[PDB]
């Protein structure tokens, strides 16, 4: 389609895509004991305890929320860990960060966690309304099949059942039936089915190119007054 | 190599007019040089 | 076999907070505000004419 | 024979978008030296329908230029690769032209074709003189009843297996799903027996083509993206009055939107008269629209094409000076002042005419 | 019987070796191909008819042309019993070969929903086109999750754009001609400040 | 969707002439026309080709009849 | 290979004997930009392509060379 043409996109004065020491003028220097008479620094080497006790303070204290749901509770800790594996998997090398990459990402986790102690971080809030809507399709499954009534998702499993008898019982010269052909029928009948339902609109633009907005009336005029309640 | 890098770099327009002409038909040098090129290939 | 296949009851709900809603989000973004700025000016004013008014 | 002159090949299928080269038919002039003119075909449409048009004494377009009916990518014999992007695809053109020594080409398409010849002097106009585009416009036609059709018929396409399939179950599936008759005709020509009649497959690539209208995103040959720019070069649109492809009413504001130099109707734009004909985009087949498309050409390639964007016409080379903007020039003892601007030769990069002109000047002095 | 009944056969074991990159697999690969080999090798040598009558008359001892005949017979009656290994083989076979069977089954599983991910949004993917047609906030509907991962970067005070970005992409094009030409460091949050600062024998700390 | 209709008419106001719903009143385009527009000359085509259709282009029905 | 044998080649990329006599324009159009004219996003295109033909699309060059 489209790529990048300039070939020094990704240049910096430091390097080519360097992210994690970018070039000042204040350079760090090194210090030598026998001429130092004082200094004042805030680095330490607490990070690596403070990072774990942070991973156990995050998954504990989101958990108080989750009622006991084990999948949330397992879903949530494969979330978590990509949250904490970003410094071991970025193209960024976090062992060369300016000041110490290992202080800059446990300070960062910190001020999240201050705001999963007062639940108020949005991923909680993002997870109960994602989960809420996941639960409401599941209770509307379950009271359909205690009433006996079969599910739209059994319905298309079984109508796609079907379908692939019919084309295999025709397919006789050749016998592969591809993962292609398979996935080609599903689709013709997902669209089919989406088509049916009444969906808002998605696409700006409908099978001509005017758009499908309610905004798109244009001449000629054919619309009166509009009317009143009836009573 | 030096030879491969060497070799590297009329009537049959009469018979098919007169075969035009006994039909009346309008004849073009491209049509002709076509057939010509269609009754070798 | 597979035919005899049933299903488990899952949990009711999960967790409601009481100091969220979509018009009253707790947290803060762009796309709330932007939502709130395109409700003030409107949809966009589409002329259904032939020709401009000017 | 001679003046028929088409470079025979077998596509490749290439992995790099760089190493794809094109194949078609060249068309002789009549004089020994004349300027060339490369012209593409609509998609899926057979070059050789074309060569009556350009080998007609009536027209006589061959007095004028060398012609080159060329195939795009996947079209044809040229090589296949699955990119459809205009800018690729026009540097293909300039390899063509490396390979075959031509310094400078006019550019013509037919349909869709005009878009891939306006692409070219979009993304390399220092080496176009102009663009002859019929039936088309640099617009997105993706909504189009009449490209939806050709959208159409190619899906329709897909489904065909020729391992399988007899020869009759094939002609039965064309009639059925192809209603436009051209098309029909178009496609059959376009199915071709392999050597060793191993099985018969299109020469375009059905599969790659496919894709790029059926997804219908902004690589596909209906849409015309902003990224091609603009044209700065000559340029001159012919299409009918009643045509599915280019309608008058809004179609012709996107010439003036991509080419700086279009005038407007009546200079650069015209409209051939005819009544409503779903056929009338082949211009070709119909005397009343070909006799009027060659015309037209035959002024634009005599007394417009490759000529400077401020004179009116080739009468005005060397009589017609055009004002200089100040500090445009390195010596600095210049007495600024109106020029008459250089016009070239077309392939004087690949001759030395202008070294033996210049020693056949010193011997006059 | 005898041709074209292996073809199939080759087709299988050529994929299967082709598959095959370590020495430690290429040996099994030898294995097995021998025990197809073993077991589809083919027998023919046209078993000769016995004509007793012959033997009988030319020359023989009283009663060993016959008893040889009648003894022979019985065995030629015999044959294998084909049906009840067809069923055993099918029934059950190998339950070390059902490691496998369930390994590459929830392999399998693991690359078909791959499948249907890439699928599905290309799927969904269909109805979304023209992103510079949409308003922003309809925009971040579609890739939901980007105003939840928005509200942490604002409520956490990272509204230094791009600095949780690995790739800062926006970073590079609108630097493209800045001076002193650098992107923001990964996780840089606008209020950490690692200053430090010391006294030398000499001054400003040199 | 359910509340769509009810929403769409509050924000926003629909055209409730039927000037078009009668036909021979229809405007081919002469009434206000763009002058300066570089297709200006496709627009004034536009509407001969309007006006020639409507009298199988026989333009005097168009003199006698009613502007 | 084709592609690199062609950018090499000194015939191919070569300017005319006249052309340091001729009237150059010595700018890519950053200077004075056309706003409002519905081709301005294409305009900006050919900005871009211009410059990027003079630093062989290592824009670098552009970015320490004078302006
Ligand atoms: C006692 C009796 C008194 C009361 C009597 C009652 C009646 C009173 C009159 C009320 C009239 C109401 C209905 C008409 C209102 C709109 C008229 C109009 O032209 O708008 C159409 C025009 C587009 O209509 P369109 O033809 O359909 O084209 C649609 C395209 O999208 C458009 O975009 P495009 O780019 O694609 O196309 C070009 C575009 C070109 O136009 C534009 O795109 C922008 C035009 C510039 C906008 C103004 C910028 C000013 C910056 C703010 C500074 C002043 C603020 C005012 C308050 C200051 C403090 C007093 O529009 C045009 O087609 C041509 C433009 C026509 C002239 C535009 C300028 C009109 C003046 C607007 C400002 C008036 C205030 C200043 C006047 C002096 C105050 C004393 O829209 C606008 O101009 C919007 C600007 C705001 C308009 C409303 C402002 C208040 C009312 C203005 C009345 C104008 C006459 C009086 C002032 C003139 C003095 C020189
Ligand atoms: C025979 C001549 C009679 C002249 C009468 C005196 C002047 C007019 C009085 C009545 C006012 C209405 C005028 C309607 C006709 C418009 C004619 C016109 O303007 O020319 C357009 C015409 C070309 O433009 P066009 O667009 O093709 O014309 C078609 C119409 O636009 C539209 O095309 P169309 O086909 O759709 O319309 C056909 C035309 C057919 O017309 C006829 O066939 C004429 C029928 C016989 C005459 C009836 C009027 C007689 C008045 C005499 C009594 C006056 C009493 C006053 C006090 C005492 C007087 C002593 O108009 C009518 O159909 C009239 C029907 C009226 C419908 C009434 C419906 C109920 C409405 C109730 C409310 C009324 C409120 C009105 C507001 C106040 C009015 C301003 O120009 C020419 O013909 C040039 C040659 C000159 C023609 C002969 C002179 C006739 C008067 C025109 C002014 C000449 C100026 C010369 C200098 C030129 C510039 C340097
Ligand atoms: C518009 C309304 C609101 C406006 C608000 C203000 C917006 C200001 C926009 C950002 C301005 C940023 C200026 C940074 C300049 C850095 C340039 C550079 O990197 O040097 C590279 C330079 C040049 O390298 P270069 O590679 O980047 O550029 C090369 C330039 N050419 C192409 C010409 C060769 O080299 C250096 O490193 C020298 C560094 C000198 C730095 C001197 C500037 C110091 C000023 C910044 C400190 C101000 C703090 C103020 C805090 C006040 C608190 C109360």
């Amino acid at each position: 389609g489209y790529k990048i043409r300039n070939k020094s996109i990704f240049w910096t004065r430091a390097g080519w895509k360097n992210n994690w020491h970018p070039k000042n003028f204040n350079a760090p220097r090194p210090s030598y004991g026998e001429f130092t008479m004082g200094i004042r620094c805030r680095n330490d080497h607490h990070s690596f305890l403070r990072y774990v006790q942070t991973y156990r303070n995050m998954s504990r204290h989101c958990k108080q929320y989750f009622l006991g749901d084990k999948q949330l509770e397992e879903t949530f800790i494969l979330g978590l860990r990509s949250l904490f594996l970003v410094p071991y998997d970025s193209q960024c090398l976090t062992d060369q960060i300016k000041h110490g990459g290992e202080r800059r990402f446990v300070d960062q986790l910190d001020r999240d966690f201050e705001l999963i102690s007062y639940n108020t971080h949005p991923y909680q809030l993002f997870t109960y309304t994602v989960r809420n809507e996941h639960l409401a399709w599941k209770n509307e499954q379950y009271e359909k099949i205690q009433k006996g009534e079969k599910t739209f998702e059994q319905e298309l499993l079984d109508y796609l059942d079907e379908q692939v008898l019919a084309e295999k019982a025709k397919l006789r010269d050749g016998q592969n039936f591809s993962i292609e052909r398979m996935t080609e029928i599903a689709l013709h009948v997902f669209r089919k089915a989406r088509a049916g339902k009444v969906r808002p609109a998605q696409d700006v633009r409908g099978p001509d190119g005017n758009v499908n907005d309610f905004l798109e009336q244009r001449r000629p005029f054919e619309h009166p007054n509009p009317t009143g309640v009836t009573h | 190599k030096r030879l491969l890098e060497k070799l590297n770099t009329a009537p049959q327009n009469l018979e098919v007019e007169n075969i035009l002409k006994r039909y009346h038909i309008n004849y073009t040098q491209a049509l002709i040089d076509e057939l010509v090129d269609w009754k070798t290939g | 076999k597979e035919n005899t296949g049933s299903m488990k009851k899952p949990m009711a709900k999960a967790y409601e907070h009481p100091y969220n809603s979509e018009h009253h989000p707790l947290n803060f973004s762009a796309v709330k505000i932007a939502e709130t700025f395109h409700d003030f000016i409107g949809p966009e004013q589409v002329s259904p004419h032939y020709e401009s008014f000017a | 024979s001679r003046i028929i002159n088409h470079l025979r090949g077998d596509p490749v299928y290439q992995d790099n978008t760089k190493d794809v080269s094109l194949r078609g038919t060249f068309l002789r002039g009549k004089y020994d030296d004349l300027p060339t003119m490369i012209f593409f075909t609509e998609a899926c449409d057979l070059t050789a329908n074309w060569i009556p048009f350009f080998t007609n004494p009536q027209y006589d377009i061959l007095a004028h230029r060398n012609v080159w009916l060329l195939n795009p990518r996947n079209f044809g014999n040229s090589d296949r690769h699955p990119s459809f992007d205009l800018q690729e695809m026009s540097d293909d053109v300039m390899r063509f032209m490396y390979s075959q020594k031509i310094s400078m080409a006019t550019l013509g398409g037919h349909g869709i074709g005009g878009k891939i010849a306006l692409a070219v002097g979009c993304y390399h106009a220092e080496r176009v003189t102009g663009v002859f585009s019929i039936d088309s416009s640099p617009m997105d036609q993706r909504y189009h009843e009449a490209f939806k059709e050709f959208k159409g018929y190619v899906n329709a396409l897909t489904e065909i297996n020729f391992k399988t399939w007899s020869d009759k179950d094939v002609k039965v599936f064309l009639k059925e799903n192809i209603k436009d008759p051209k098309w029909r005709s178009i496609f059959t020509n376009n199915i071709s027996k392999n050597a060793k009649t191993q099985s018969d497959s299109f020469n375009f690539e059905i599969n790659y083509l496919n894709h790029n209208l059926n997804f219908n995103k902004a690589d596909s040959l209906g849409n015309w993206a902003v990224k091609n720019g603009i044209y700065t070069g000559r340029a001159h649109f012919i299409f009918p009055e009643y045509s599915r492809w280019v309608h008058l009413a809004t179609n012709t504001l996107p010439m003036h939107k991509v080419c700086a130099r279009v005038k407007g109707f009546g200079h650069d734009i015209f409209y051939v008269q005819g009544d409503e004909n779903p056929l009338n985009h082949w211009v070709y087949d119909f005397e009343n629209y070909a006799n009027v498309v060659a015309s037209k050409l035959n002024k634009f390639l005599h007394s417009y094409d490759g000529v400077h964007a401020l004179l009116k016409d080739r009468t005005e080379i060397g009589n017609f000076m055009i004002p200089d903007r100040i500090k445009s020039r390195n010596d600095s003892k210049h007495i600024y002042g109106d020029y008459s601007p250089a016009h070239l030769h077309h392939n004087w990069r690949f001759n030395h005419i202008y070294e033996k002109h210049d020693e056949l000047d010193k011997k006059l002095n | 019987q005898a041709p074209g009944n292996q073809d199939k056969i080759l087709k299988w074991i050529s994929t299967l070796s082709n598959k095959a990159t370590t020495g430690e697999s290429r040996s099994y690969c030898t294995q097995l191909s021998s025990l197809v080999s073993f077991y589809n090798k083919q027998h023919v040598e046209q078993i000769p008819t016995i004509d007793f009558n012959e033997w009988k008359s030319v020359i023989s001892t009283q009663g060993l042309v016959d008893k040889v005949k009648e003894n022979y017979e019985s065995l030629i009656k015999e044959q294998y019993n084909t049906d009840a290994i067809s069923k055993q083989i099918s029934s059950a076979s190998s339950k070390a070969l059902d490691d496998i069977e369930n390994e590459l089954s929830f392999h399998a599983a693991i690359w078909l929903n791959a499948y249907a991910d890439y699928t599905m949004f290309l799927f969904e993917l269909e109805e979304y086109n023209d992103p510079n047609d949409y308003l922003m906030h309809e925009n971040f509907d579609f890739f939901r999750g980007l105003e939840t991962e928005l509200e942490e970067l604002t409520e956490t005070h990272n509204y230094i754009p791009g600095a949780k970005d690995d790739v800062n992409l926006r970073g590079y094009l609108a630097t493209q001609f800045a001076w002193g030409k650098k992107v923001i460091s990964f996780y840089r949050h606008p209020a950490d400040d690692f200053k430090c600062a010391k006294a030398t024998k000499n001054m400003l700390g040199r | 969707s359910l509340h769509e209709k009810m929403q769409t008419d509050y924000l926003w106001v629909k055209d409730h002439s039927q000037a078009d719903s009668w036909a021979k009143a229809r405007t081919h385009g002469y009434n206000y026309i763009a002058h300066t527009v570089p297709n200006k000359k496709e627009r004034y085509e536009m509407i001969w080709r309007s006006m020639g259709k409507s009298t199988d282009w026989e333009l005097e029905k168009f003199r006698l009849g009613k502007k």
